[PDB]
């Protein structure tokens, strides 16, 4: 239940992201004041080929860490932001299960509004292999967030529900994460509908007019995943665009 | 649907009895009879070594002087009568570790048989609560009805 | 033998103490070991001979190190015994090297040897015989006997001598100093000869029991589901759990990093290994059967919390 | 021979004369923290510091003091000792597993003789107090064997009746006795047995006890108008013991 | 070093001290991190096993030879030992199908599998 | 086979990625293994990996097994019985295994077990012999003998490799066992021996003779044990003149000296009159005789016994020494002949082998310093 | 101890005078032999004994079972009673009807 | 442990008062004779009961 | 049905295990406890 | 038995290993060919075990299995026990048919 | 039982003081077919 909020960490100043999540307390540079990271990840394409995380390690400087699941011979591998500004660029074709990784550093606006990483395995011909993932980062004052994760624990408890969902629910009634009484009025919907329809707790969310997830969690897929890459069309994954 | 409930526990219960025996093959002290059993029938080299050191030593002569001698002119005869007998007890000694053995064998094979009557039971029985369970359906209709 | 300081004594914590001038005028090996952060209180016997090979002493003994590995004139001291059997140190000698050296010259004996020619019987005689003893009782349900002889090895809450309570849990000798009754347990398959070379182990074999010995009484009286024996279970279910102490935790995230197979196989991570990717190497497992232990008595305490039967159903009709 | 150990009592004990074992020398002068436990609210654990401070001199000169601590834990860390009253803090940087020590930035032990707090800001958070200052220096003059003997008393002290004093040592001494003449006449036997007790005891230069030991000696009185008991057989077939 | 001994109090198991730290610096904290069974990063998990067995395994050929582990199932040495790979059940057929699948499109020189299908579709002999 | 994967397996059976990658490796190390797969590296094979395939290594259960006992060695220790626990354990947990047990029955078993442990406890050493030229090589055999009139007598050894740093090594020590002889040593004249890698006693008897006037008889029993540990019975000498020559007085015993050989692979048995000097022994005129393993035997020379007499003296027995044999040897010890090799291998494409060639005679001089060796291969 | 004893008195001489000794040479070698066939009995007497307390708690066992046997069959009993009485409440409703 | 009655127990569980303070201490003389609970009294511990 | 199937597989097991006890007859270590049995009886004229 | 385990295996070796060498090391005493000529029939010979009170043994060989220079395999029967009390000055005995 | 059939036979062959032996079969008159008849023929033996 510990991990469900905050992720993974060790006494040995290690820290690692689960269900998508990534929590860290960082302290400013000769400043004892702790602004606490908060790092969600979500994948817009092909997760499966490979693994995408970013760290806050400083004024608007970030560790990106990666590492494929399948391989390529690439010529090199350009890696950008928001596909305009090139993060990362390394030539030579990266290998399957080596983990990889720059520091990079992102604005201000880039890192305040939702941002995707995508990575493009360039082939000597005309192709590439792609896949893509979506961050946003927050920050707090150690005290807000932990008056946030208070609500959050209390609520989830009050409720047996995941914070994967809660977070989805308090998405849904306002841009920011915060719980409020519309929050609290679609909690009542989501569990209502769970007992009424004998459904699950996703699909309750989609009722109370949400999106469809393309958050994973735990050791699943997302929902998004298991209603549309399931066994795929020819290998084909679907994905959202335009 | 309870009566036939407690029946299934009943055969649970036989069953994994009969499944703990079957594997609880030997008791350890059962083990160790079997090793005493074969040990004492290891000692005939031993026994029969004793037996004719000692008759030769009392071939030898043990009065001396203006008369003598004293020697056992039946002494091999002797030992070699007793390590026959010594063997004979020996045999039986091997066949009751053998005898032992086997009516064990035979023990684990009738508990195999006792755990999948069990097991048979059981399956009889899931079987039964489910022509219950449709049986209960069409009660269920026949009140709809 | 004074506590180690590299300065003095070299990178190495390595030392040996020699005879000489017994039998021969050359040295033999009596003692070896490692320099610590605290004293060395090595008590050796110092055999000596009928018809001494040096006038000045009777014996020689010194010490060698790193920084000091050889012998030398008037090193180390050296022994003379008078005609009363009294012996001393010849001033002459060079004690640099040691912190002290006291001779016992009212001392003709010493403690029985645990780990000697008959090591063998004594092991069997203090620690294999009553665990032997108690595991028979305990399959038999003799409780309270296995009881009392699990206690002749090891009691949690020590021994009472003549009315006073000792210092010591241990009630074995080799086990309350750390003794070793092997030198080398990996050339063969041995779960007693590993124990032998690292007594721990049977330490740990002897807790084992305890708690063996506690969750049976727990569970016979859990058995009878009588109202009290329910209660006298729970009393012995907390006894296994007080010498269990705090339940065990474990880090949320490891340095190991779901690594490539070729490079956790690469024989450079082993030689690397042995010469000491050494972050990826595999973790060591705690012990599962300890953790069984916990586990059992998690659920037998729920159990009774929730009034429910040692097999954990319902004591009630629905 | 009477044996001299510093060998703590188990727990708390042991674990600070473990550090005086290996950070000073017999004679040194300590401040042992005799009153530890967990703080309410800055412990995550039951863990604790085990805090002994160690006077400079006392034939250990040292740059200002130190203050000797053991840990239980396994991690490294920033262990911090602070003093409320003082406005001072040690910080243990990058501490050993067990055993380390703080050097002491100013030698005003004063400063300790007061509630402290020790943390390694993980979670271990252990209060401090009963700073009791004991001098470790042992006289010979102070290390005796006393006897009691009928009415009689006699005492011998080592360093009268003890050829060789051993070297200081925590870890052990011991005073070897030429003979103690006993004056045994006066022993009051009843059922033909008396006994000689024997105490062995010494105290610290503080005026501590350092604890002590007893043995008797039995003895059993001949008594020469003790008839041998006889046997006998009657006439009458009647055998008994006179 | 394990935990589960040190909290026994009663048995006066010590831990190897000065060992444990030369231990950690030179196995990177390794003794300070105790696991529980089931996971693959233990010593005793089947990867530990793998692990051996393939360090072994893949000298017993010459590199160059046919029977050369890595020459008939290269993917052995490119596979990580990861959590999950030794917790997800999956069809033994699938991953037969994707290792030829895979070997033949390397060799046939094709983008993708489904252009290794449409290949195969018309294959005459 | 070569892929090491079931392309023929039905959709429906499902494993994992670590799963598979044991079991592919574990087929393809069998076919290696079995010489299925040729040309394949004999050197690694040889591994001890490989060695412990068929137990431990080829199953992951077996290896987690054997790999767990160094860590977990508790995990596999059960008191009721241990490797190598001695007769006396034995017949404790025997005494213990009836259902019925309880203290008055515990408390009698013990006091059982102790008893034989308290005869073990005292067993009085008697002699010893080492089978070695050098006493810091090999091991050392000891005889020793219950406290009993007509009492029994023990062996045990101890091995000297494991005297590390000036002492032995618990495991150093085997446990005292029984010898069911009816031995009856002469004023304790016995000596335990090494002959053909087997061990054997020797003893010296003497018989009360009438002839009135009384006079005595000396004989010389030889016994060894047999391969299921019971022993043979004994074989008699009649040395009672080589006896005779040993000037001793009536209640003296000669002493024995008695040790293997390996040249000549014989027996060397021999009397003296033993001096409160050791270098007496040097102009001393030797009993003695040659045992062979099929209990044949010969007088020994003067010639003979002045050799093995210079070469063994400082080995005997002192009026107030008592002495350990070692093998009899000459300076040097050399084997007679070689018909085990060391290593060996394949020529060239391994169309030829040199093999079973072999050193049927070995045959040296020792001058001082000057070892020639003669090897006709 | 009895046997031994017994060799130990059997080596002394028993012929004094012009002719003696007398003494059984093999006195040792019986004293050992009859050990050993007590031995052999021993064990076989122990092994029994074992047998027959193995052999009794297997006994146990089994009534164990034949108990939990009756004890199903107590159990299945009582429910059956149960279904009858609710088989007699609807008896009782027909003949209402 | 510290208050020596078990917080954690379903309702359905019931006993008498004497019968429950036999418990409490009986579960901390154990706790006392172990050194469960350290800087317990030597004297009273060494005591026949 | 499929109670009466399960009940005939039960007795399917039975008839099975107790033909193959039958046809077993004697367990060859039963052979050999006969033969020593009768080899101790062999011993008759021997000993006399 | 049933119930076997490595010691057990490795003792029941022992036992025929030690029974082996007692076979393997008779001595030949003396032998009996019965027929005329020695081309034809078999010989009987005895032999002795190395052990005080020592126990005779015979076995023959069949010369008509003498085949080309050797004998056969076939040619040979084993060593019988004897159960009689033999001890014979100077080792004189001889076997006949 | 797998260790006492090696005795006899392995596929692997056999290792000694760490060298592979260039045989499988353990049994020296089988690697070499020596006859231990002259005429099976003589009696229904399966050994013979």
């Amino acid at each position: 239940e510990l991990s469900q909020f905050i992720g993974k960490a060790s006494n040995f100043g290690q820290q690692e992201y689960s269900n998508n999540q990534l929590i860290t307390p960082v302290v400013n540079s000769s400043d004892g004041t702790v602004k606490v990271y908060r790092i969600t990840r979500e994948y817009t394409t092909n997760a499966y080929q490979m693994d995408v995380e970013l760290f806050p390690f400083g004024g608007e400087n970030y560790r990106l860490d990666y590492k494929f699941k399948n391989f390529y011979n690439a010529s090199y591998l350009s890696i950008k932001l928001n596909d305009k500004r090139e993060l990362v660029r390394t030539e030579g074709a990266p290998q399957v299960n080596i983990e990889y990784s720059a520091n990079i550093t992102l604005n201000t606006a880039d890192i305040s509004q939702p941002f995707e990483i995508g990575l493009t395995r360039v082939l000597p011909s005309g192709s590439w292999a792609y896949a893509a993932a979506k961050f946003t980062v927050e920050e707090y004052n150690q005290y807000s967030f932990l008056l946030k994760l208070n609500k959050a624990i209390r609520l989830s408890r009050a409720t047996e529900l995941s914070p994967t969902i809660l977070e989805g629910i308090v998405r849904s009634v306002n841009l920011q994460l915060d719980i409020n009484t519309d929050v609290l009025g679609k909690v009542f919907l989501t569990k209502y509908y769970m007992q009424r329809y004998a459904i699950h707790a996703e699909t309750a969310l989609i009722l109370c007019n949400a999106p469809i997830s393309q958050r994973s969690y735990d050791n699943q897929p997302s929902q998004f995943d298991r209603l549309f890459n399931t066994p795929l069309l020819n290998g084909q994954y679907f994905s959202t665009g335009d | 649907k309870t009566v036939l409930e407690k029946s299934k526990a009943g055969a649970q219960s036989r069953f994994d009895s009969y499944g703990k025996l079957y594997d609880e093959n030997i008791n350890a002290g059962e083990n160790q009879a079997m090793t005493l059993r074969a040990s004492a029938a290891g000692l005939t080299t031993a026994v029969q070594a004793s037996r004719l050191a000692g008759a030769a030593a009392d071939l030898v002569p043990n009065i001396f002087g203006f008369a003598g001698g004293g020697s056992r002119w039946g002494a091999i005869a002797e030992a070699t009568g007793y390590v026959m007998e010594f063997s004979a007890n020996v045999m039986n000694t091997e066949a009751d570790k053998i005898s032992q053995s086997e009516t064990y064998r035979r023990r684990r094979q009738e508990w195999e048989i006792q755990r999948n009557n069990a097991e048979a039971e059981l399956k009889q029985i899931d079987a039964q609560l489910k022509s219950l369970a449709v049986r209960r359906e069409a009660a269920v209709l026949q009140k709809t009805s | 033998i004074p506590p180690y300081n590299l300065s003095t004594h070299g990178d190495e914590r390595w030392f040996k103490l020699y005879i000489k001038h017994v039998v021969d005028n050359n040295s033999h090996i009596i003692y070896s070991g490692q320099l610590t952060d605290t004293n060395i209180n090595i008590t050796l016997f110092i055999p000596l001979d009928d018809v001494p090979l040096n006038q000045d002493y009777h014996a020689k003994v010194y010490m060698t190190f790193k920084k000091s590995p050889s012998d030398g004139t008037w090193w180390g001291p050296h022994f003379v015994r008078d005609d009363k059997g009294i012996v001393t140190i010849n001033p002459k000698s060079i004690l640099t090297h040691f912190e002290s050296v006291n001779v016992l010259n009212n001392i003709s004996s010493e403690p029985m040897d645990f780990s000697g020619a008959n090591s063998l019987y004594f092991w069997e005689l203090f620690y294999y015989t009553p665990m032997l003893v108690a595991q028979r009782l305990l399959h038999e349900q003799n409780f309270d006997e296995a009881n009392r002889w699990l206690k002749y090895v090891w009691s949690p809450s020590g021994y009472i001598v003549h009315g006073q309570i000792q210092n010591y849990q241990w009630n074995v000798r080799p086990l309350l100093e750390d003794t070793s009754w092997n030198s080398d347990p990996l050339d063969s398959v041995d779960p007693d000869a590993v124990a032998q070379h690292d007594p721990m182990h049977y330490k740990v074999s002897t807790f084992m029991r305890t708690l063996d010995l506690l969750i049976a009484r727990g569970d016979h009286a859990y058995r009878q589901l009588e109202r009290d024996t329910l209660n006298e279970a729970k009393m012995w279910y907390m006894q296994a759990l007080h010498l269990l102490g705090d339940k065990p935790y474990l880090p949320l995230s490891t340095t190991w990093s779901d690594p490539r197979l070729d490079r956790a196989a690469d024989i450079t991570t082993q030689n690397a290994h042995d010469s000491a990717t050494l972050t990826d190497l595999f973790l060591p497992q705690i012990n599962e059967v300890m953790m069984n232990y916990w586990q059992t008595l998690a659920q037998r305490v729920y159990n009774l919390r929730h009034n429910l039967s040692i097999d954990g159903q319902p004591l009630y009709l629905p | 021979k009477l044996r001299i150990i510093h060998n703590g009592y188990e727990g708390q004990k042991r674990n600070q004369c473990n550090l005086m074992n290996k950070y000073g020398k017999l004679g040194d002068k300590f401040i042992v923290y005799t009153s530890l436990g967990v703080n309410p609210n800055n412990s995550s654990n039951k863990l604790m510091f085990y805090p002994v401070y160690q006077y400079s001199g006392n034939t250990s000169g040292l740059n200002q003091g130190r203050l000797l601590f053991h840990r239980d834990t396994t991690y490294p860390s920033k262990v911090e000792a602070w003093i409320p009253g003082a406005k001072r803090s040690l910080t243990n940087q990058n501490a050993a597993i067990g055993d380390d020590y703080a050097t002491d930035s100013l030698n005003k032990p004063d400063d300790l003789k007061q509630y402290i707090f020790m943390t390694d800001s993980k979670g271990t958070a252990t209060d401090v107090s009963g700073p009791v200052e004991i001098n470790t220096a042992i006289s010979p003059a102070k290390v005796q064997i006393i006897v009691k003997a009928g009415g009689k008393e006699q005492t011998f002290t080592a360093d009268k009746d003890v050829s060789i004093q051993p070297s200081p040592s925590f870890d052990e001494m011991n005073y070897q006795f030429n003979a103690l003449e006993i004056d045994g006449s006066g022993l009051n036997f009843i059922n033909n047995s008396a006994s000689i007790d024997v105490t062995f005891t010494a105290f610290a230069e503080d005026g501590r006890k350092l604890g002590y030991e007893s043995f008797s000696i039995p003895v059993t009185l001949k008594v020469s108008t003790d008839n041998a008991l006889t046997l006998h057989h009657n006439e009458n077939g009647a055998q008994y013991m006179q | 070093a394990n935990p589960q001994l040190q909290n026994a109090v009663h048995l006066a198991i010590l831990a190897p001290n000065a060992e444990l730290i030369g231990y950690n610096n030179q196995f990177s904290g390794r003794a300070s991190q105790y696991v529980a069974p089931g996971t693959v990063s233990s010593m005793f998990s089947p990867a530990a096993y793998l692990t051996e067995l393939y360090r072994e395994a893949r000298n017993l050929h010459a590199s160059d030879s046919v029977y050369y582990l890595d020459t008939r199932r290269p993917d052995l040495k490119s596979m990580a030992l990861s959590q999950q790979n030794m917790d997800i059940e999956l069809s033994t057929l699938s991953l037969s199908n994707e290792l030829l699948l895979e070997s033949i499109k390397t060799e046939s020189k094709l983008e993708n599998y489904t252009k290794v299908m449409e290949m195969l579709s018309t294959f005459r002999p | 086979q070569y892929l090491l994967i079931d392309n023929q397996v039905s959709a429906a059976i499902k494993t994992t990625r670590i799963a598979e990658a044991i079991a592919s490796i574990q087929l393809y190390v069998n076919r290696a293994l079995e010489n299925v797969e040729e040309n394949a590296n004999s050197g690694v094979i040889s591994r001890q990996f490989f060695i412990d395939w068929d137990k431990y290594n080829k199953r992951y259960s077996t290896w987690a097994g054997v790999s767990q006992l160094v860590y977990y060695p508790e995990n596999y220790i059960d008191p009721t019985m241990r490797i190598g626990q001695t007769k006396m354990m034995d017949a404790l947990l025997q005494s213990v295994s009836q259902s019925q047990l309880n203290a008055d029955t515990v408390e009698d078993a013990f006091m059982s077990y102790l008893t034989s442990f308290e005869q073990v406890a005292n067993l009085k050493v008697i002699s010893a012999y080492h089978d070695n030229i050098n006493n810091d090589q090999g091991l050392t055999y000891f005889i020793g003998l219950s406290e009993t009139d007509a009492g029994e007598y023990y062996w045990r050894s101890v091995d000297h490799s494991k005297f590390n740093d000036g002492k032995f090594a618990a495991n150093a020590w085997s446990e005292w066992h029984k010898i069911d002889c009816p031995i009856n040593p002469y004023k304790s004249t016995i000596r335990p021996v090494i002959y053909k890698s087997r061990l054997y006693l020797l003893w010296l008897e003497q018989k009360e003779i009438t002839k009135t006037e009384t006079d005595y008889r000396y004989e010389l029993k030889l016994a060894h044990i047999r391969y299921d540990g019971t022993w043979n019975t004994p074989i008699t000498f009649d040395v009672n003149k080589k006896i005779s020559e040993l000037k001793l007085e009536k209640n003296r015993a000669p002493g024995l000296y008695c040790a293997g050989y390996q040249g000549e692979d014989t027996l060397l048995v021999m009397f003296y009159n033993q001096q409160d000097t050791l270098d007496s022994y040097k102009n001393a005129s030797m009993q003695g005789l040659y045992i062979f393993a099929d209990m044949a035997s010969k007088d020994m020379t003067p010639e003979q016994s002045n050799v093995y007499r210079d070469n063994s003296y400082q080995q005997f027995d002192t009026n107030n020494v008592r002495r350990v044999n070692n093998r009899y040897a000459e300076d040097y010890e050399i084997p007679s002949s070689v018909s085990s090799r060391k290593d060996y291998g394949w020529g060239d494409y391994y169309l030829s082998m040199v093999y079973n060639g072999d050193i049927p005679t070995i045959n040296y001089k020792a001058a001082s310093s000057d070892l020639k060796i003669y090897i006709s291969p």
